[PDB]
């Protein structure tokens, strides 16, 4: 259906022990396709998905040039933010930045975003009009004033409505084989007696893509939550995702329970029972 | 800042079959700040050649990382993940449970 | 494709 | 390649006429800004025009306008109704967050209108406190080839435009000098 | 106007000297840049800065450094000047990706010695009777000769007042020995006046050359007078004859 391109940046000061650590990663949907790590040997943007490797050296020089501009600007920002918040040069602080754009099934522009954080809290963010800013703090108002006056929103909006969307479409095209795919979950269920009184049914979904999924339990066809549990969706390490949900049941009652699985890769949702 | 303790899941890439090579994963998520120590252990012993994904983060700015290594599960070998983070008074050891 | 314009110091 | 190309290092235009300075560029990017700068004899870099790549309307500032053709990566500067004060270096330039890259520059000469020319070479004598007497090639029209010397010991200057404001009179001149071997302020010039 | 300042405006130093060129701006701009403009007029990026603590390298700067400990200041240090550092140094500030704002520049000459520095000799040449006869105008010529470095500002003064009307000066000085590194230079200028104004003996004409030479700081041991920054002039009076 809908798609996104997103870049994630983290800068971490390590005072005395060198320049800040800087990590950039780019995603299309739930697939990483590029990375930059300041402590890696190449000092270049590097590919992480097959289809981006057909971009030529001009692309790789360009992305490397730009990503360094991101890095060196964050390095300045770390000093600035320390000042804004009257913090010691002792100790480590973090700048994070995320931006990107969403397009629909027909690849039309849906929205854009550009969010910035300091020490893991909202600092400033571009609103949905792609024209104005939400500043979290009194400190962030200074940034908001500067960026207003310097028309940062105008520059970012041009990217988010234009370049971002155009290159996302290019990427979706070039990596159709693997981005425009669904991997339906492989499911199964496991049962572990917690004693003689009760047991645990575990509903598994494995090897699915994209990450979006929903697992729910039912008792006698009615939605059960009170003694459920559901882990955070997790990467398998091969490009697909895993998730499970479990429930504890009095034994000789397992057959009362069904697990329901919904995923883009399934024409119909699955109903699972203990076998 | 905020400071959030990591969630930790230990699991294999593929369904485990004793004697067949596979990958042992330790996924740490929801933590802040990003400095974190993650070791994979075979029978209490640190596994030497562990790789990890590139640092990224979620909607709430909390970080996540996948650590992983090749391994051959057996009936008797015990695998675990040891995680240390500033939010922790003691290192967290999570045992690999095949069914999890 | 990364942003080329609008990365400004805070 | 991140390059800015100005292929014509020098251009001339008659006073009050229009001239177009050419510029093309190469970039991996679609988001960038383009600029024209003017640097007069003062050597002060002065912004003429800025163009945002995402703006479809061509920038215009009085007599200066650009022809921004993004698909052709071309960014000509047109100077209409050219004035003597327009004489300068003109630099085309390309900008992103990181830096601005400048083309090599085009020197623009403006040829003044000379109302009654009277090309002639005069000899001028030092009001003593000095060395080496001088001759003055003057009152020639603006498309005049002022060659530059050799024979080691003569010196010939570039031409130079003179404005007697109150009389609304303009004239060109060049100077030649040399004291040692020989020299007449009759040849040197009108005979190069 | 533009509030970005460079000092000094002119400088001549000997090979091997460590020198700092100052650049300061009070406009609150986060980004600053240094460009070297060689003869031939190309601008080469040397150093730049995203903000305080940022000092990013540009090109083959041999071998310069910058500091950026505060927003206002971006000084450029040449550790051991070389003749190839002879250039126009342009400092610029910038907001985001917008236009750079350039300071007025520093014109630097790195000479092989210091003994090579000479002030100009200045002479004024009187209008020809043939020109006066033929055109009813009178052209004075100023000739400034034998100076190094080529750092001069020439102006004309009539009856004690600087004039700009009726004047043009050579666009740049010419080399008197065009194949030597530290060749001395020459420069001419014209002042054209009506024949009637020149014929009035009350009228006083002065060609003034401001020369930029050695610093008061520099040591000097030669007999010929330290060729510091100075004015050298030559004058003439109007004549009916």
């Amino acid at each position: 259906g809908s798609h996104s391109m997103r870049y994630f940046f983290t800068s971490v000061s390590r005072p005395g022990r060198g320049e800040p650590r800087f990590i950039a990663v780019g995603y299309v949907d739930d697939t990483q396709f590029v990375r930059f790590d300041s402590d890696a040997a190449s000092q270049r943007m590097e590919p992480r998905a097959p289809w981006i490797e057909q971009e030529g050296p001009e692309y790789w020089d360009g992305e490397t040039r730009k990503v360094k501009a991101h890095s060196q600007t964050h390095r300045v920002d770390l000093g600035t933010l320390r000042g804004y918040y009257n913090q010691s040069e002792a100790g480590s602080h973090t700048v994070q930045r995320m931006y990107g754009c969403d397009v629909g099934s027909d690849w039309r522009f849906l929205r854009g975003y550009h969010q910035y954080a300091y020490d893991g809290k909202d600092y400033i963010a571009l609103k949905e009009d792609l024209r104005s800013w939400t500043a979290a703090d009194m400190a962030a108002q200074t940034t908001k004033h500067k960026w207003e006056a310097a028309h940062v929103a105008e520059q970012l909006r041009a990217y988010l409505e234009g370049t971002c969307v155009e290159w996302l479409r290019r990427y979706l095209e070039n990596g159709k084989e693997t981005l425009q795919r669904t991997d339906a979950p492989k499911t199964h269920m496991t049962h572990h007696a917690v004693s003689d009184h009760e047991a645990t049914l575990r509903c598994w979904a494995l090897s699915f893509y994209p990450a979006e999924i929903t697992l729910t339990w039912q008792r006698d066809g009615e939605d059960q939550t009170q003694d459920t549990e559901l882990v955070e969706t997790r990467p398998a390490g091969d490009g697909t995702f895993q998730k499970w949900a479990a429930v504890v049941v009095p034994s000789g009652q397992e057959q009362r329970y069904t697990c329901h699985v919904q995923h883009e890769g399934l024409p119909k949702p699955l109903t699972l029972r203990w076998e | 800042g905020i400071q959030r303790t990591p969630k930790i899941q230990v699991y294999s890439r593929h369904p485990a079959e004793n004697g067949k090579s596979n990958f042992l994963n330790c996924y740490v998520s929801g933590f802040h700040p990003s400095e974190i120590e993650v070791d994979l252990l075979k029978n209490g012993e640190r596994i030497e050649k562990v790789e990890h994904s590139d640092l990224s983060f979620s909607e709430d700015w909390s970080f996540y990382l996948l650590y992983y290594t090749e391994f051959t599960p057996t009936e008797k070998d015990e695998y675990a993940c040891r995680v240390n983070h500033v939010t922790l008074s003691q290192p967290k050891i999570v045992k690999w449970d095949r069914d999890m | 494709k990364l942003v080329a314009l609008g990365i400004n110091a805070v | 390649a991140q390059t800015v190309t100005q292929s014509q290092p020098e251009m001339s235009v008659q006073e009050a006429e229009t001239v177009t300075l050419s510029c093309t560029y190469d970039t991996s990017e679609s988001d960038y800004y383009l600029f024209w700068y003017k640097q007069p004899p003062s050597r002060q870099m002065i912004l003429v025009i800025r163009q945002e790549a995402y703006k479809q309307q061509n920038a215009t500032e009085n007599r200066f306008s650009v022809n921004f053709q993004k698909a052709a990566k071309s960014f000509s500067l047109k100077i209409s109704d050219s004035q003597l004060g327009d004489a300068a270096m003109y630099f085309c330039a390309y900008g992103e967050d990181d830096k601005i890259i400048f083309g090599k520059g085009t020197r623009l000469h403006i040829l003044p209108n000379i109302q009654n020319p009277d090309p002639a070479v005069y000899q001028l004598r030092d009001s003593k406190s000095s060395d080496k007497s001088v001759c003055l090639f003057t009152d020639f029209d603006s498309q005049t080839n002022v060659s530059q010397s050799k024979d080691s010991d003569v010196y010939i200057t570039d031409k130079c435009v003179l404005d007697m404001r109150s009389m609304d009179f303009k004239s060109n001149s060049a100077v030649a000098w040399s004291n040692k071997s020989d020299f007449a302020c009759a040849n040197a010039f009108n005979n190069s | 106007a533009a509030d970005i300042y460079q000092t000094p405006r002119y400088l001549v130093i000997g090979t091997g000297k460590k020198i700092t060129l100052e650049c300061s701006q009070t406009m609150g701009h986060d980004k600053m840049y240094w460009y070297q403009q060689d003869p031939g007029m190309e601008l080469h990026l040397i150093h730049y800065s995203y903000g305080v603590n940022s000092t990013e390298k540009g090109d083959l700067s041999s071998e310069s450094t910058v500091s950026r400990i505060r927003t206002e200041h971006f000084p450029l240090t040449l550790e051991s000047a070389r003749p190839s550092h002879t250039s126009q140094y342009l400092c610029a500030s910038r907001r985001g990706p917008y236009e750079q704002y350039f300071g007025p520049g520093t014109r630097l000459t790195v000479t092989e010695d210091l003994k090579n520095v000479f002030p100009p000799e200045v002479a004024v040449f009187e209008p020809s009777e043939a020109e006066i006869s033929h055109t009813q105008k009178a052209t004075l010529v100023c000739l400034a000769t034998g100076f190094y470095p080529d750092h001069v500002e020439l102006s004309w003064w009539v009856n004690g007042k600087e004039v700009h009307s009726g004047v043009c000066t050579d666009p740049q000085p010419l080399k008197e020995q065009p194949a030597l590194n530290d060749s001395r230079y020459a420069l001419s200028s014209r002042l054209r006046v009506s024949a009637t104004f020149w014929q009035d003996p009350r009228n006083h004409f002065r060609c003034q050359v401001q020369f930029y030479g050695l610093s008061e700081n520099d040591e000097w041991t030669q007999d010929r007078a330290k060729p510091v920054t100075q004015i050298v002039s030559a004058e003439a009076w109007g004549r009916a004859d």
